RNA sequence: GGCCGCAAGGUUAAAACUCAAAUGAAUUGACGGGGGCCCGCACAAGCGGUGGAGCAUGUGGUUUAAUUCGAUGCAACGCGAAGAACCUUACCUGGUCUUGACAUCCACGGAAGUUUUCAGAGAUGAGAAUGUGCCUUCGGGAACCGUGAGACAGGUGCUGCAUGGCUGUCGUCAGCUCGUGUUGUGAAAUGUUGGGUUAAGUCCCGCAACGAGCGCAACCCUUAUCCUUUGUUGCCAGCGGUCCGGCCGGGAACUCAAAGGAGACUGCCAGUGAUAAACUGGAGGAAGGUGGGGAUGACGUCAAGUCAUCAUGGCCCUUACGACCAGGGCUACACACGUGCUACAAUGGCGCAUACAAAGAGAAGCGACCUCGCGAGAGCAAGCGGACCUCAUAAAGUGCGUCGUAGUCCGGAUUGGAGUCUGCAACUCGACUCCAUGAAGUCGGAAUCGCUAGUAAUCGUGGAUCAGAAUGCCACGGUGAAUACGU
């Protein structure tokens, strides 16, 4: 799992990153062969966003959360790839 | 553009044209091989003194409507969007959308 | 890629393919008498088939 | 999606040019930026003649210029006083000796261009937009356009957010090449910000490339 | 594809020995659209296969193509969580086809000097069941006779 | 709490607290690891790549005085930029300016120009010479300059989540709707479903629907064949002449040039089919069923992209967020990612010899021939606003020779030395040339992309931008495959 950030109208510091960092470890346990994965944090106005996007063993996977802080939308954020990791997973072992 | 930088085109179109000559020749002997050493180092230390604005290198071909520095077109002397702007009204003779 | 393949013999291996996964005879989805005697006689063919395999 | 100048497509095929001279590459961009003077100078003072079209010849060391209007009158003036003034003071710019001419527009209702304006004005003076563009649906097909369309567009009614509004009634086959169909915007400006304007005018397809 | 490709093209036969069966096999060898080169590298190679065998060339070369030719490869289909090989036969205009790439695949991955040496020697211990070629047809071979269960299945 | 039960428990049966809803049936969509049917380089069948190396280039990161601003899943990352040494340039440092570099208005002064010296990096400041114009009716108005006042100009400052305009995207997918009628208490429905058919809501037959509109197709450009007219700067079949060069007189055939026409419509013929729509095959024909390629993008979606093309609501700055200048920066480099180029060799390297294109550009521009130079180039100077002149000799190919499988006679990065050209000027930071140097690289893990025919692969040529600065972009021909059983 190769990581990549990036910041449309926010400036990434290392809390930011090393939390983000740290969040995303977690998926692996879902499907262990993530490739390269790229974030992306937005504010617009008063939403906060985070979109990831992820390579994976025949696949590319995808999701964005809304949050009132970053925090809250990156936390949103990895429930829905957990989702769809494992049901990425499911129809490939699936015998 | 900044009306300042539409300005400075004309500052520098009016000087280039009008010691166009005076470079010209203080350049000829310059790169006169068979000439006097004398004047040509004289020449070299003549022409780095008329001003620099005066040189044809120094200008910007900007779209004459709108001052745009990127994507000019000669033929038209506008910019590749104002191009296409009056292209499809049709004012521009002759010019409309092709196949090949 | 250019012309459409024999609608009869398509008709006869959708047939025996909704035979063999065990549909029901009457999902038969053509009317024109012709196809649908292809797609039946596929649809029975596999119904032999579908005995010796597990 | 996005749509293709309908002006522009049929350009060849069933339309004309506005600008209609020959040059070499050496004096294409100089009568290009010219002509935009020249019209640049015209609608701004003719604004309140009803002007559709400002069409522009260069003959021979020379320009006429052919400018169609709904309102001839108030451009000539008294046997001509007007136009005199405005040959004058084209021949200023254009650099060359400059003759005028006034095509007429007869049914005005049936100009893109003037319908087009007829509404930016109207929205100008704080007039209900539905009331605008409904009216002129109705004009245009009473005086026989096969089919109309107009759209509006931007803070409408000074809403806080933007959105955009059309009628059509008749046919308006933008995909047929031979189909006349006229077609011309205007932008108003309100208090608001922008509100942009576009008409389509279908008077029937043709038969011949003339 | 999902409808029928309709508009098969037309091989001309070869300058020489006037076959389409030798053209195609020089376009199968040519690389990068250079033809003639193709058509060098060929005939030199039939030369120094007829120069041994004695047995003139659209013919030799020929023997060569039926040691190696297959009449049976199989074909993959997933089966739960596994994938069944299965036995099929081959179209004979396949089978040029396949005996024709596995000569040409078998002479490039050797150290001889020229690709004409390459071609002429694979050419010839084909027809003495020998190289590369002849070895992986014999295990196409094998593997469709292991997996024979699964000859009848239409799934 | 009472009663019942061996127990498990049953039975009767509250309150505090807390929410503004919780629920039933039906409706339109969306979704399903639900079903049916059709398609698609979707898989399959195949060909060549990317991921490894060196280099080019964009981005992220770090760095910086500054590394200008924007584009960010598919649909940002050779993207706006079709071309950052200065300029451009929006950024940094330092030096200056204040109704202002860019307008209109007013008063006053002075024709406008032209030529010089000095100080300064330059902006600018201070001098010096020369000049006195054109209608003005007797006041001068008209220039165009300099100083003064202030109404003002000025801002690539902010918000694309206030907007116009333009654009990507699903998707050139076959859909999306309306009037009247009918059905339902009603959201809605019917039409638009059903049987066939088609690339296609394509067409036909049915049918509480009857009709209509936006799309589909056709009209447009191009390419493939033929005919008429015209024949130079293009053409040379038959003649005659020749310095054997369409070279000359001729010729108007042919090739070609470009205006105008002819042609393809399931029209003709079998078989199938609901006496349909269509389908499958055959004929002739340059071409056959949408012949090939382009242009053309429905109602809408994503508060997608652009306030830095322009315009513009609002907000903010106004001796500074405006203006001028010199130097620097955008080209920085522990590193990560994307797009390319060149390679790793013998279907190849090197030397000699020799064939066959297309399309395009040129005005103060394209620049021959001649002379000089190993070479980049230099000097001189014909022709051409071009079917005429010039760029400008296509390359792969082909023959003959050599190298003999080597980190090589493979590769050409890196670096020293010596030059040329553009340009006030190539230190930071140009392109190219010669001599020397001769790196990584022996065909690239997991993954992953393109393409179905004149396509992929491979080889050369031109153009836009442009003083100079392509391995990018947009175009043009040469050679020219592989394989599709199938779902
Ligand atoms: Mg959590
Ligand atoms: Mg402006
Ligand atoms: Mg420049
Ligand atoms: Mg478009
Ligand atoms: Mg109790
Ligand atoms: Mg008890
Ligand atoms: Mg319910
Ligand atoms: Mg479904
Ligand atoms: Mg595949
Ligand atoms: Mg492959
Ligand atoms: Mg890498
Ligand atoms: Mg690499
Ligand atoms: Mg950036
Ligand atoms: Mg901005
Ligand atoms: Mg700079
Ligand atoms: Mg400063
Ligand atoms: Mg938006
Ligand atoms: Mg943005
Ligand atoms: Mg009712
Ligand atoms: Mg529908
Ligand atoms: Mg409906
Ligand atoms: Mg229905
Ligand atoms: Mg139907
Ligand atoms: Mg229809
Ligand atoms: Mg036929
Ligand atoms: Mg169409
Ligand atoms: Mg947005
Ligand atoms: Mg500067
Ligand atoms: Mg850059
Ligand atoms: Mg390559
Ligand atoms: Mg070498
Ligand atoms: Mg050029
Ligand atoms: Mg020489
Ligand atoms: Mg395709
Ligand atoms: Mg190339």
């Amino acid at each position: 799992m190769q990581l990549n950030i990036t910041g449309n109208n926010v400036e990434i510091t290392e809390a930011l990153r090393e939390f983000v960092t740290a969040k995303f470890a977690k998926l692996e346990q879902y499907f262990d062969r993530i490739n390269q994965v790229y974030v992306v944090l937005k504010v617009e106005k008063v939403t906060h966003t985070s979109d990831a996007t992820l390579h994976v063993n025949g696949g590319e996977i995808h999701a964005s959360a809304e949050g009132q802080d970053m925090y809250a939308a990156i936390d949103g954020l990895i429930d829905k790839l957990a989702r769809q990791l494992t049901k990425h997973k499911d129809k490939l072992k699936q015998h | 553009a900044k009306q300042s930088m539409k300005a400075r085109e004309v500052k520098r179109v009016a000087l280039a044209d009008k010691y166009f000559a005076k470079r010209a020749e203080l350049k000829a002997i310059i790169s006169d091989v068979n000439a006097s050493d004398e004047d040509r180092w004289n020449a070299v230390l003549k022409l780095q003194t008329l001003p620099r604005d005066s040189s044809p290198s120094r200008q910007r071909n900007r779209c004459r409507q709108t001052g745009r520095p990127h994507g000019f077109l000669r033929k038209f002397g506008l910019s590749r969007i104002k191009v296409r702007e009056a292209a499809m009204r049709g004012e521009i003779p002759g010019l409309k959308k092709a196949s090949w | 890629k250019r012309q459409k393949r024999d609608r009869l013999e398509r008709a006869h291996q959708r047939g025996y393919q909704a035979g063999i996964a065990g549909r029901s005879k009457e999902m038969c989805p053509y009317q024109t008498l012709n196809q649908r005697s292809q797609w039946l006689g596929g649809w029975r063919e596999a119904m032999a088939d579908r005995v010796v395999m597990a | 999606g996005q749509k293709v100048h309908p002006n522009g497509i049929r350009l060849g095929i069933v339309k004309p040019w506005n600008s209609t001279w020959f040059a070499n590459t050496k004096e294409f961009a100089d009568n290009l930026d010219s002509d935009f003077k020249v019209r640049q100078y015209l609608t701004k003072e003719l604004a309140k003649a009803s002007v559709s079209r400002i069409v522009i010849e260069r003959p021979a060391k020379s320009i006429r210029v052919t400018i169609h209007t709904a309102r001839p009158g108030i451009v000539i003036g008294k046997k001509g006083e007007d136009v005199e003034k405005l040959r004058k003071v084209v021949a200023d710019i254009a650099g060359v000796p400059a003759q005028i001419n006034i095509a007429e527009v007869r049914k005005p209702e049936l100009d893109a261009k003037l319908v087009a304006d007829s509404i930016t004005s109207q929205l100008e003076r704080r007039v209900m937009f539905r009331r605008a563009m409904k009216r002129a649906v109705q004009n245009a097909m009473r005086l026989g356009a096969k089919g109309i369309k107009v759209e509006v567009s931007g803070r409408l009614g000074g809403a806080e957010i933007a959105r955009t509004e059309w009628y059509r009634e008749g046919r308006v086959p933008l995909h047929t090449l031979r189909a006349d169909i006229d077609y011309n915007t205007s932008e108003a400006h309100t208090t608001y910000g922008v509100i942009g304007v576009k008409v389509w005018i279908f008077k029937g397809e043709i038969l011949g490339g003339m | 594809p999902r409808r029928r490709v309709i508009g098969q093209r037309k091989i001309l036969p070869d300058p020489k020995f006037g076959s389409e069966l030798l053209a195609k096999f020089v376009n199968i060898l040519m690389v990068d659209g250079k033809k003639s080169t193709a058509e060098s590298i060929v005939y030199s190679a039939l030369e120094t296969l007829a120069q041994r065998s004695g047995k003139s060339e659209l013919e030799a070369f020929e023997v060569a193509l039926e040691n190696v030719r297959p009449t049976v490869e199989v074909k993959s289909r997933r089966v739960g969580g596994s994938t069944y090989q299965v036995p099929v036969e081959v179209r004979p205009v396949r089978r040029n086809a396949l005996a024709m790439r596995w000569i040409v695949e078998a002479a490039r991955k050797r150290g001889d000097k020229s690709m004409a040496l390459r071609l002429a020697n694979e050419l010839s211990d084909a027809a003495e069941n020998k190289g590369t070629a002849v070895k992986k047809r014999e295990d196409v071979h094998r593997m469709a006779e292991a997996n024979k269960a699964f000859a009848h299945y239409r799934w």
